[PDB]
Parts: C-alpha cells; sequence; structure tokens
C-alpha cells in the first residue's frame, strides 16, 4: 500500500569537510503518491575509482531507483562517468551543477543520463543572439576536437541559414588537443584568421592554451572578440587570467537560485517521474541497485521512465529535457569577464527570448571607413552650374561645390539634391568635382572616356548625372536603380520607317541627336543607316540643337526622354511637344556609376527607393522637373 | 640506476599473459637496460564492464602503467567489450592499444581520444573495394549499410574514396539493424541501374539480407556481391549465396603476434620518447588524482608515427585516427559453398592468387556489370492533361484533329477531388508525353510517370529545399523532370538542363472584346481598380524577386495572386480581374483555346522550356542529343501544329 521510493544524492567539494549535510529532502509536495526515502553521501575530490566504488556501493542491497550529483569541481569528464554507471545500471541519474552539467558526449538513447546544464544548440542559439544584439554580422569559429563538434558546427549553420542579415562565416578550425603540438600548429592557423568575432569550443582545460597561443597571436586584443560556451566558463569560481578581458560567456546563475534548491529540483523530477509513472501503470519504480551482478529483472521495463522523464513539472517551473537529456530551457544568463578577475553578468536569457542591458560600445569610424571623390557633368535637368557671386566668395543655399580642371563652379538640381539625400541617409561625406575629357563617357576605338574614365581610374568611386544605363557600361561598372523615367524620345512642333530612310519620302526630311550620347551608340549598334545619315544633322549642344529645332531648318529633334519631357513643360512658347504619349523606346532610366563587385552597392539601392518610399521624389519633380506648358492637358 | 616502466594489459587468458611478459622482455634485453627498463602487468578480461574498469584503476594504474593493451574477450558480450578502457584511460589520456578490435566506433578521436589499434577497422575494408572496383572498372555499385556507427562510417569511408573522383553515390541503402524481413528495400535496389552490390552488416543481419535476396534472385550472375569479414563468418556463412567476393583480415585472431609487435612498438616509442625532456610519470593510482597526464598525448604523438615498419604482423604505420594503415587483406570465394583464397590483398595493392576467379552463378570469368526513369510532372494544361482511368480500364481512344488516337500514360498525382488529398492513379495525356516516348523508343530507358504532390513546379522556401517537383528531382523521388519548365540561372546552378524543346516569353492576357509593352505605363501606373495577376511561387515571382530593376513593379503583382494556372485564367475570363500575367507557351494555345481572351504585346523574359536532371546523370548529354535531332526534323513544328489548335482567334482590331 504505502509505496516509498528509495533515492540517493551526494555533494563533492562545497568547499567544506562537513560539507552541508541533509539540508533538503524535508518534505515538500507530499501529495504526490511516492514518498521519498533519502540516503545522502559525500565525497571531497572526483575519481572514476571513487565515485564508481562509492556509487556502487550505495547500491549495494539497497536498491535505490534514482541518484543526482553535484559537485564544486570544473571537471569535464564527471558527467560522463555517471553517465557510463547509468548505461549499466540502467538506474537514472542528473546532476545540478559544474561539470556534470557540463555538456557531454551524445548520450546513449538506452542510457539514461540529464543534465541542468544548457543544451550546445541552445547555447550556440544565445551566442547568436547576442552577435545578434551587438549587431556583429561577420564571425568564425575555434573548435576543438572534444565532443558536439559538429552538433555545433551544424547547429550554428542550421541557425545562421534562416537568418535574412548578410552574416558572414570565415573559417571553421578543428584542432585535435591530443598529437599535443611542439608545431604550435594551433598558432600557425589561429594567426591566419582575420575575423572580429570569434566563437571557441572547447574543454575547460584547452581554452587556457588556446588563449595562450592566442596572446602569442595576438588574437585578444583590440577590436576582436570572443564568445564562449558553458564548458570553459564551467563554475566560474576560478578564473586563470590566461582568458583575455572583455570574453563573453553563457552560464547558468548560482545567484537565482542557491545548489539545494537546483538539488530540490532534481528530487522533484524523480519523484514526479515516479508518481506519473505510477500513475499510468500503478506500478512501483523500485529496482534491485546492485551493479556488480546482472542488472535486476524488469529493469529493461525501465524504458518508459525516460520516456515519462524527459518532460517533468513542479512549481509553476518547467523541467523539460531534450532527447540528449540537456534541460529544454533552463534560464540562463549573459556573462562577461568584468576587468580584473570579475565575472559580471551582462544578459538574462529564457524560452524564446533574450534581453541585455548595455546600450552601446559594450566594453578612423568603427562603422566604416574611407572617402569619396564624386565626379559630375552639367545638364538642362539633371545638374546645373551656376557661377558663384563674387562678392560672397562662396556658394549659396543648395548649390555644393563642384571644381573643374582646365576654378570654382557651384552645382546644384537633381544630382545634387539625390546626392545630397543619399550622403544624409548613409551618413558618409563627399567630393564632388566637374568632368573635363569626354562629359559623359565616350569611346574612341579601345578606350573609354568621360566620368567612367575616372570611375576606372579611380580617380572617382561614384559618378552622377543625367547618365543613361546601357549594357557596357552595366558590365564595367555596377550601377543604382533608376530614380526616374527616361530614355530615347523625340521633340518637335505640330517605327514607320520614316526614320529609316529619308530617301523614301521626295522632299529631304531632318533629324538628328547630340554626339558621344548612350543614344548615338544605341543608334550605331542597333540602326546603322539612321547614324550615318544623322551625322550631318547631329548638333553642338541641346541648347543649339534647341536653336536648330526653334528658329527652322531642322524638323525633328531627338534626344533623352526626361530633358525632352521637361523641355516640353519649359519653352518660351509652347511652341514644342513631345511625340505621341511620349511613350519612349528603350525604357530606362538614370542610374549611378560604382566601381565593381566590391561597393557600398546595396547600402546605396535601399537608400534610394526610401527616398520615393517617403514620397520626395514627388515633391522634387513637381519643383524640379514640372514644366508650365503641357498646359491644356 | 635503472627505472622500472610499467606497462598494462587486459588479455583473454594467463598463458596470453605469459606470452605478454615474454615480449616486454624481449623488448628490454633487446634495448638499453642501463638508462631505461621495461615491466610488464596484466589481468583477464572481468565478466563486467565496471569490474574491469575497477581493475584498471587499482591493478593496473596503481602501478604506473604508460600505456595498456586490450584484446577481444573469449565470449564476445555485445560488441566492442574493449570500450570501457579507452574510456578510462582516456581520463588521464594514457595511450590504449587495441589487439583485437577490428570496430569502428574507436576510430573517432572524439570520444576515444586515446585508442590506437594494430588492427584497421571494418570501414577500412572499404580501401579494398575501391581498389577492387578500380580494376573491374565498375564504376557504378549498390552499397548496403546497417544504421549504426558502424555501417555508416562505412559509408563515409567510400564515399571519401569516391569524392577524389567524381562523388559517386549510384545508390545508398540504409536499414536498421535486428530486422528480419528486409524485402521492400531490395526490391527498390533492383530498380537501379547498376548491378553490382556491396553490403556491410553484423552476421545476425547478414543472414536476413541473403535470405532475402535470394528470394528475389540476386545473388543470380550480373550480380556482384563484395563483403566485409563479418558477413562471410557464423551463421552468415551458412546462408551465404554462391560466386560472392568476401575479406579476411590477416592475424586478426591471433592476439599474441599482435602482442609482440605491439609491445615491440611501444617500446621504441617509449626509447625514442625518453630521448626527450620535460617527462612526467603517469598519476599513481586512481585514488586522489583528478588531473589529465600531460605527457600522454606526446606519447601518443610518437607511438603514432613509430615507424619499425619490420614486424611479426606485416607493416606498421598509422593513421590519423590511430588506426593502423597499410594492413593486409586475403581476399575468399565462396566457391563449391566452400572458403577458398582467390588472391591476397597487401598493402595498396591488390595480389592475385593462382586460383580461378568465381562470380555468382556459373562464370569461367564474368566481370559483368551495370533501368527505370521515375518521371515528374505538374498540372499545366497545354502540354499536359489529366482525366482518370475509368475504373480499372485505361485510358481513351480519343482522337487528335488530325486523324491519330491520342496516346496516354499513367501518372499517380495530387487529387483535390478527395477532401483529404491522396496520391492518386491518374491518366495523363501530352505533347511532353509523345515527346518522353519518342525519347523512349529512340532511347534506351523505360518510363514510369507520376506528377508532383505539390502543384507547384519548384521554389526555395523554409535550410530545407525548395518545395515542388524540382525539389522531387534533387530528392530524387523523380530522377528526371518531364514538363513545360523555363529555363533560369537561379535553378541552373543546382541542375543540368536540357536543351529547350521550345522557346517562348512571358506575355499578358486580356479580354478583348469591346497593355502596350511588358513594360506598360499602365503597370507602372497600378491601380488598386485596374488588377494584374499571378501565382506566387510561379517562376515569374522569382524574376520579380531576383531582378532588382523591377523590384519595386513586383509588390503590386504580388497583390491578389492566384494558386494554379486554371483560376488565373478563369479569373480574367469570370472577369474577376482585368489582366493576367504567364509564359507564352500556356498562355498562347489557351488564346486560341476561346478567342474571348487575348494576348498582347512582346514575349518578354525569353526563354525556353526544357527537361531537368541532375548535373551528375550523363543521360541528358543524350537528351539534348536527341532534342536537337527532334527539331531539325520538324518534329517539335507537327507537335505544336497538333497540340496548337489554332481554329477559332484573330487579331481583333
Amino acid at each position: 500500500k504505502h509505496p516509498n521510493m528509495d533515492i540517493a544524492v551526494i555533494l563533492v567539494g562545497t568547499t567544506e569537510e562537513v560539507a552541508i549535510k541533509d539540508v533538503h529532502e524535508k518534505d515538500d509536495f507530499h501529495h504526490l503518491p511516492v514518498t521519498p526515502r533519502v540516503e545522502l553521501v559525500t565525497m571531497q575530490e572526483s575519481d572514476p575509482k571513487s565515485i564508481i566504488t562509492r556509487i556502487c556501493d550505495l547500491m549495494s542491497d539497497k536498491k535505490v531507483q534514482g541518484v543526482v550529483f553535484g559537485d564544486d569541481t570544473d571537471q569535464e569528464a564527471i558527467a560522463q562517468i555517471l553517465d557510463f554507471i547509468s548505461v549499466q545500471t540502467l538506474t537514472p541519474i542528473l546532476g545540478i551543477h559544474g561539470g556534470s552539467s557540463m555538456i557531454m558526449a551524445d548520450k546513449e538513447e538506452a542510457s539514461m543520463f540529464f543534465q541542468f546544464g544548457p543544451s550546445i544548440e541552445q547555447q550556440a542559439s544565445v551566442m547568436l543572439n547576442i552577435m545578434e544584439e551587438y549587431d556583429w554580422y561577420i564571425f568564425s569559429i575555434v573548435t576543438t576536437y572534444f565532443p558536439g563538434y559538429q552538433d555545433f558546427e551544424n547547429k550554428v549553420r542550421s541557425t545562421i541559414e534562416n537568418s535574412f542579415v548578410g552574416w558572414e562565416l570565415e573559417e571553421v578550425i578543428h584542432l585535435d588537443m591530443s598529437l599535443d603540438d611542439i608545431d604550435s600548429k594551433i598558432q600557425n592557423q589561429l594567426k591566419k584568421l582575420q575575423s572580429p568575432v570569434i566563437l571557441l569550443y572547447c574543454t575547460k582545460e584547452e581554452a587556457t592554451y588556446i588563449f595562450e597561443v592566442a596572446h602569442s597571436v595576438g588574437l585578444t586584443g583590440y577590436g576582436f572578440t570572443w564568445i564562449v560556451p558553458s564548458l570553459v566558463a564551467g563554475d566560474t569560481d576560478t578564473v586563470p587570467d590566461e582568458f583575455p578581458t572583455g570574453l563573453i560567456s553563457v552560464s547558468y546563475d548560482e545567484w537565482d537560485y542557491d545548489l539545494p534548491a537546483r538539488v530540490r529540483d532534481g528530487i522533484a523530477i524523480i519523484t514526479t517521474a515516479a508518481s506519473t509513472m505510477l500513475s499510468e501503470h500503478n506500478s512501483i519504480p523500485q529496482s534491485k541497485s546492485s551493479c556488480n551482478n546482472i542488472q535486476e529483472s524488469r529493469v529493461y521495463e525501465a524504458h518508459m521512465l525516460k520516456r515519462y522523464l524527459i518532460n517533468v513539472t513542479f512549481e509553476g517551473r518547467d523541467l523539460s529535457f531534450s532527447e540528449d537529456g540537456y534541460q529544454m530551457h533552463p534560464k540562463l544568463v549573459i556573462i562577461l569577464l568584468n576587468q580584473e578577475r570579475k565575472w559580471e553578468r551582462v544578459g538574462k536569457y529564457k524560452d524564446r527570448s533574450l534581453k541585455m542591458w548595455p546600450v552601446f560600445d559594450l566594453y578612423s569610424e568603427e562603422h566604416k571607413d574611407e572617402h569619396l571623390s564624386i565626379v559630375t557633368l552639367e545638364e538642362a535637368p539633371f545638374v546645373i552650374v551656376e557661377d558663384v557671386d563674387p562678392l560672397s566668395g562662396t556658394c549659396m543655399r543648395n548649390t555644393v561645390p563642384c571644381r573643374k580642371q582646365i576654378i570654382k563652379r557651384c552645382c546644384k538640381g537633381f544630382c545634387i539634391d539625390i546626392l545630397k539625400k543619399i550622403a544624409k541617409t548613409v551618413k558618409f561625406t563627399y567630393d564632388l568635382y566637374l568632368v573635363t575629357n569626354g562629359k559623359h563617357g565616350k569611346k574612341i576605338n579601345g578606350v573609354w572616356n568621360g566620368m567612367i574614365g575616372e570611375v576606372v581610374t579611380k580617380r572617382a568611386y561614384m559618378a552622377v548625372g543625367s547618365l543613361t544605363i546601357n549594357e557596357e557600361r552595366s558590365e564595367v561598372v555596377d550601377f543604382s536603380v533608376p530614380f526616374i523615367e527616361t530614355g530615347i524620345s523625340v521633340m518637335v512642333s505640330r517605327s514607320d520607317k520614316k526614320f529609316q530612310r529619308p530617301n523614301d519620302f521626295s522632299p529631304a526630311f531632318r533629324f538628328g541627336t547630340v554626339p558621344n550620347g548612350s543614344t548615338e551608340r544605341n543608334i550605331r549598334n542597333n540602326y546603322l543607316e539612321m547614324h550615318s545619315y544623322m551625322v550631318k544633322f547631329n548638333q553642338r549642344s541641346v541648347q543649339d540643337a534647341l536653336l536648330s529645332l526653334k528658329s527652322g531648318k531642322l524638323d525633328a529633334f531627338i534626344y533623352d526622354a526626361a530633358v525632352l519631357n521637361y523641355m516640353a513643360g519649359r519653352d518660351e512658347g509652347c511652341k514644342l511637344v513631345t511625340i505621341g504619349s511620349g511613350k519612349v523606346f528603350a525604357t530606362t532610366g538614370y542610374g549611378i556609376a560604382i566601381q565593381k563587385d566590391s561597393g557600398w552597392k546595396r547600402q546605396v539601392d535601399l537608400a534610394i527607393l526610401q527616398l520615393f518610399g517617403d514620397g520626395e521624389m514627388e515633391e522634387l519633380e513637381a519643383l524640379w522637373l514640372t514644366g508650365i506648358c503641357h498646359n491644356e492637358k | 640506476d635503472p627505472k622500472i616502466v610499467n606497462i598494462g594489459a587486459v588479455l583473454s587468458t594467463k598463458k596470453h599473459e605469459q606470452i605478454f611478459r615474454e615480449a616486454v622482455n624481449q623488448a628490454n634485453f633487446f634495448h638499453f637496460t642501463r638508462k631505461i627498463q621495461l615491466n610488464a602487468t596484466s589481468v583477464t578480461h572481468r565478466p563486467n564492464a565496471i569490474q574491469m574498469a575497477l581493475s584498471v584503476c587499482e591493478d593496473l594504474i596503481s602501478s604506473q602503467v604508460y600505456a595498456i593493451l586490450v584484446s577481444h574477450p573469449p565470449a564476445p558480450t555485445d560488441h566492442l567489450t574493449p570500450t570501457p578502457i579507452s574510456y578510462t584511460a582516456g581520463f588521464y589520456r594514457i595511450p590504449v592499444i587495441g589487439l583485437t578490435t577490428r570496430m569502428s566506433i574507436y576510430s573517432d578521436k572524439s570520444i576515444h581520444l586515446s585508442f590506437l589499434r594494430t588492427v584497421p577497422p571494418y570501414s577500412h575494408q572499404a580501401l579494398v573495394w575501391f581498389e577492387m572496383m578500380r580494376l573491374f572498372n565498375w564504376n557504378h555499385v549498390i552499397l548496403i549499410v546497417s544504421d549504426d556507427h558502424e555501417g555508416r562510417a562505412a559509408q563515409k569511408k567510400l564515399e571519401t574514396l569516391l569524392e577524389e573522383k567524381e562523388s559517386k553515390a549510384d545508390k545508398v541503402l540504409q536499414f536498421e539493424p535486428g530486422t528480419k524481413n528486409l524485402t521492400a528495400l531490395l526490391l527498390e535496389a533492383k530498380e537501379l541501374e547498376a548491378r553490382v552490390i556491396i553490403l556491410s552488416a553484423s552476421e545476425d543481419d547478414a543472414t536476413a539480407v541473403y535470405k532475402s535476396a535470394a528470394m528475389l534472385d540476386m545473388t543470380g550472375a550480373g550480380y556482384v556481391w563484395l563483403v566485409g569479414e563479418r558477413e562471410i563468418s557464423g551463421s552468415a556463412l551458412r546462408y551465404a549465396p554462391d560466386g560472392i567476393i568476401g575479406l579476411q583480415l590477416i592475424n586478426g585472431k591471433n592476439e599474441s603476434a599482435h602482442i609482440s609487435d605491439a609491445v615491440a612498438v611501444v617500446a621504441q616509442a617509449i626509447h625514442e620518447l625518453f630521448e626527450m625532456e620535460q617527462i612526467t610519470d603517469p598519476p599513481r593510482g586512481c585514488v586522489g588524482n583528478t588531473n589529465i597526464w600531460k605527457t600522454g598525448p606526446l606519447f601518443k604523438r610518437v607511438l603514432m608515427s613509430s615507424k619499425y615498419p619490420d614486424g611479426v604482423t606485416g607493416r606498421i604505420e598509422f593513421n590519423e585516427d590511430g588506426d593502423r594503415k597499410f594492413a593486409q587483406y586475403s581476399i575468399m570465394n565462396l566457391q563449391n559453398r566452400k572458403l577458398v583464397q582467390v588472391g591476397i590483398f597487401d598493402g595498396s595493392y591488390i595480389i592475385q592468387n593462382d586460383r580461378k576467379i568465381i562470380w555468382p552463378g556459373g562464370e569461367t570469368e564474368r566481370p559483368q556489370g551495370y533501368t527505370r526513369l521515375k518521371i515528374v510532372t505538374i498540372h499545366q494544361e497545354p502540354f499536359v492533361y489529366v482525366r482518370p482511368t475509368t475504373s480499372d480500364g485505361t485510358c481513351r481512344e480519343e482522337y487528335t484533329i488530325n486523324g491519330d488516337p491520342i496516346k496516354k500514360v499513367i501518372c499517380n498525382g495530387p487529387d483535390e477531388t478527395i477532401p483529404g488529398r491522396p496520391t492518386v492513379p491518374q491518366c495523363c495525356y501530352g505533347f511532353c508525353v509523345d515527346l518522353l516516348i519518342k525519347l523512349a523508343r529512340e532511347m534506351d530507358f523505360t518510363y514510369e510517370v507520376h506528377l508532383v504532390a505539390d502543384g507547384k513546379f519548384g521554389t526555395q522556401e523554409r535550410a530545407a529545399a525548395w518545395n515542388g517537383m524540382m525539389g522531387e528531382l534533387l530528392s530524387g523521388q523523380a530522377d528526371m523532370i518531364v514538363a513545360p519548365l523555363t529555363i533560369n540561372n537561379e535553378r541552373a546552378q543546382y541542375i543540368e538542363f536540357s536543351k529547350p524543346f521550345k522557346y517562348q516569353g512571358l506575355t499578358i492576357l486580356v479580354k478583348k472584346e469591346i497593355i502596350t509593352g511588358i513594360n506598360d505605363p499602365r503597370l507602372r501606373n497600378p491601380s488598386d481598380k485596374f488588377i494584374y495577376a499571378t501565382v506566387k511561387q510561379s517562376s515569374v515571382d522569382i524574376y520579380f524577386r531576383r531582378q532588382v530593376e523591377l523590384s519595386t513593379m513586383y509588390r503590386h503583382m504580388e497583390k491578389h495572386n492566384y494558386e494554379s494556372a486554371a483560376e488565373a485564367i478563369q479569373a480574367v475570363r469570370d472577369n474577376k480581374l482585368h489582366a493576367f500575367i504567364w509564359d507564352s507557351a500556356v498562355l498562347e494555345f489557351e488564346a486560341s483555346q476561346k478567342c474571348d481572351l487575348v494576348t498582347t504585346g512582346e514575349l518578354f523574359f525569353r526563354s525556353g522550356f526544357g527537361i531537368g536532371m541532375r548535373k551528375d546523370s550523363p543521360w541528358k548529354q543524350e537528351v539534348s542529343l536527341n532534342i536537337l535531332k527532334s527539331h531539325e526534323n520538324g518534329f517539335m513544328e507537327e507537335l505544336d501544329k497538333t497540340w496548337v489548335r489554332y481554329q477559332e482567334c484573330d487579331s481583333r482590331s
């Protein structure tokens, strides 16, 4: 009738001979169907022989059905040892502190062992949350052959692949502590890595050697930072200063709950599993404990216990385990090495979510570097050059300075404003000048000309203006997304092949465009006859081309669509209009030069559509682009 | 002064202990006894793991052993009975050397970091197979492994061997131990073209393997079997098939030869070791020492590099894992249901004994080696049609507009007709089907087709993989994909693409009866009032997401998306949506089909439709070669002419 279970618990260390005996096991939650019978024993220092002998010794005829282990020790190995006994006994064992809590090799499925340390996977997740919080995107991993490697590498891989952010894994290193080195082979590899944020994984002892070596390598200093799992920090009571300062690592907190409270949790788990198993089969869990002989019969039946024991809840607190035997989500604390020997808490993390305290600059611009000179050209509706007031001596209002080698000229306009907003958003400073040779880029035989030349010569990082886009320039330099709808178009007073031949029409027809243009090059590429014919009708400048249209002596003019539309809107008389709906072939937009695949690149692009994203472009269109004509609409 | 340096061991019997001590004394006599001396300690195997571990900590380590030797017990209990010692010595990093443990699970340095052995594991046997495979020139094989560290390790090793070559996973087959009936898995195996087989399993499992294999007559000629030492031995030998090829490690049974040699190596290692300074004796006794032994890893390092090529066992060198290198095996044959040595393998090169080769079934000499295509599709109206087979009866005699009977084939695919979705047997007939059978008459292959479960062809999502038939192709659910698939670079890196059967580009469908360009100001001027509709996860959506230049325009399309082609055409027909965007090949046929609806503008995103295959599969090389041959004769032109009706429609204006 009366179902009293048999249980044993051990504490090692505690910094006392006469370690606090039987502090707990006082009846709590007595309602649980099985009452615990407890035998407590302590042993001072850990050994495979001492522990094995003692645990078997307590087994005797005693027939204990469960064991909880706890230690003052920093030792990694201990957990595995007790686990081995479990494999042999099929008697459940778990541990609440220190080494037993420290991670171990994947547990044999038949075997029953549990740890109150966090899962390796969980820890890796927390390390990732920490890096994300400080937005440290780029990192590398240094690991050792100790167990959990590649469960860790895999976990990081899984956690990393899912996220949107463009984080970089730089290197992964596997070095055997065995075959200990004369070569300082670890020094030889570690020296290679250039990455700012390093994850390390190893045994408590190994971390010391790797760190001395890092200190030789120069990896601990100045901008590089290291992040660590539970194992290295261990107890956190003892810290060789071989570890660098600013070292960041996660561990379970002593302060939140003291060790006896944790032991109470363990006992509660064992007796709750016993109560649930009871409820299911009304069967006593009690089994013969003696290791030396064959495992007691019906202990083979014990498997279901593990199945029951994986998730257990008491005191409004979840003990739920994972298949490996680590608890699913114990509360965890983000810890740092405060200057000197202090381990001082930085963050709290629980379940799904993490919270951290410090705001900024935890523990020559850090975010970004260098300077960018820019070249442009003056257009009649993209950039305007103006002569500054001599009395003032310097530029006024929206006008931004630009120099031309031949004298300071003052540039203002669409490119100036778009550039200005972009500079404000991405927060960088820039030098602006004017191009000399060939304006917008031009090809004679083998060689390029214009702003593109200064982009290629690296005399310019980015080129801005009314510059159109084409396959060749996109090939040589990365272009920004088009901000405006534009292209080739026609402007006249008021595919048919009328353009294709003038000669078909008996009176001579006339049309022309500005030479050295993307338009003229495109024309020569696709339509030869038009180019060869139009060379006679080519005009010096847009104002002069306009002179050919306006005063007569030319019928039609062809040019960029944005300029032709703005000119459509702005004319001394509404004597000029666009073609059809002004719907342009070769539909394009104004882009911006960059060097190559390496550039601020995408950061620019985002900025651009944010400009339209807030609707500024419509306003800027009304101010700069909008013409008065097209008034009868 | 002399210094007595202890060694320790666990061995089968007291006689072998005497052999051990004798070998040790031979080591002492033959190397300087003035500087150093070696002392021997040993113990018989104990009934449990625990008595033995206690023996190591008490009986051995109290003697300050610099290393331990271990051998498999007289009656093997479970497996890897020398598991505990590797752990126990391992705590202190005391090097352990096994004589009889061919077990593979000790190869991982991580779990057992002190473990070295005078024998290679069962995994390393693959070195032979690759060499065997090398000679006979069969690149195509099948691998059958039990599921455990042993089998998976064997697979990893062989595959790693293959990795230097183009990686060859012709097929791989995993079964879980203790399973009496394996029949289904072999039924899957026969379908694979490669006719050569290699397997690793335990004796009991192997019995079941051969038992199941004989039922399906895979033991017959034209099939080859390659196997591990364990497979030929025991009860497995009894049920073993004729003509099988088999392996036996040399001196695997003998502990003693390995004893003399291991101790010889230990002696050489120590004498080489004491040449170095800053040495420390191993911990005295288990009790009171929580700390490792700093020398131990060094002792391991020299011992792994310890040469002494002349030995009773053969050449000695150690791989990175501490496993032995350049070991010798003796190949075995099953002739007349008895074991015979056809050849013997030593070093990196096989050696052929004078005995005649045997293959399974009757062969004087028969090195013969190396049939189905699983095809997947999607429901797309012009190139594929779906109707269920009437009752059991198969397919309709329905005839094309040009008098010909319509061809048809069976396809298993998703059904929405039932409330739950079963993979349903169906009849499917298509342009792509006629093409496929055209190939099938042209090509040696035979075809079985089932439609992909997901209505989508494929898109990257969720880690994981792109959902849809493409995902089946990488997964191998279907080895080849026949459908109307546009061909793009994002997909292209993952897989090989057949030369396009068709050339078409995207376009828009709008009802005629009262869109300027691919770039339509009307698109450019979107309206909540004027809808423009597409399918999410359609490749067009990939065009929208991948392309930066139009990236703004994507979102307007994203709104009010439809799940499938029929619904998308219907919306325009129902007039729910004013415009529909899709590639022409699917759309133009419909444009002909109704004429109430029209296609407009110029095909943009000009592309082609092609048959998907893995880059690794060479059949695609023929496929394209065939595709071109089908283009030149105008076969495609006549097929499009058949399946594009063109009957009633015109330019409306």
